[PDB]
């Protein structure tokens, strides 16, 4: 990810 | 059952977050903040002993993350105190001024 993570 | 004034912040930076968690070093202590891309959220929180960021999309009268949708991000919160939100981590421990006070 990037700066900000995917949730489930 | 998740309670917004336990955990919501309207006016926060991503920098203010990190330095709020950095204070309470348990998985899944986490808060929500608006940020300034309208109909945007950051959920900031601990998983794997690490801070991390998502964002929530807000269409119309609901709010997205991933493939779930709820009717308000209180409602989000809530499903994600029950079912995990970043690998096995819940949302555990909402952090706001009051909760580091004490």
């Amino acid at each position: 990810p990037g700066f900000y993570v995917e949730a489930n | 059952q998740a309670e917004s004034k336990e955990w919501y912040h309207a006016s926060l930076t991503r920098a203010q977050a990190e330095h709020m968690l950095m204070r309470v070093p348990r998985d899944g202590a986490f808060l929500v903040r608006k940020r300034n891309e309208p109909n945007s959220y950051a959920i900031s929180f601990r998983a794997e002993g690490k801070i991390k960021h998502c964002r929530v999309q807000q269409e119309g009268q609901t709010v997205m993350l991933g493939n779930s949708e709820f009717d308000s991000l209180v409602d989000l919160i809530s499903y994600y105190e029950k079912h995990p939100l970043y690998r096995k981590m819940k949302l555990r421990y909402p952090i706001n001024e009051e909760a580091l006070e004490k």
